[PDB]
């Protein structure tokens, strides 16, 4: 039974782990995608211009 | 040790839940990026024609 025990907090950390990277991935993302879109507004107006 | 890795299972459920509702986010935002920059080629390429 201990033996299933330090699997089971083993599997716990490396799982809090994957979730704390994968919400700094998302954030970035969020930063990227409103530069890319404020420029895209730029270029738009370039050529109705 | 039994009643607390009963403990330690239904925790990491949880914990597997909440990885997987955070990833869901990350990819459907990068679709909308994917969408964002072929509009912006096609915005650019309509300038410079």
């Amino acid at each position: 039974d201990e033996e299933k025990m330090e699997i089971q907090e083993i599997q716990l950390k490396e799982a809090k782990h994957i979730a704390e990277d994968a919400d700094r991935k998302y954030e970035e993302v969020a930063r990227k995608l409103v530069i890319i879109e404020s420029d895209l507004e730029r270029a738009e107006e370039r050529a109705e211009l | 040790d039994e009643e607390k890795m009963e403990l330690q299972e239904i925790q990491l459920k949880e914990a597997k839940h909440i990885a997987e509702e955070a990833d869901r986010k990350y990819e459907e935002v990068a679709r909308k990026l994917v969408i964002i920059e072929g509009d912006l080629e096609r915005t650019e390429e309509r300038a410079e024609l």
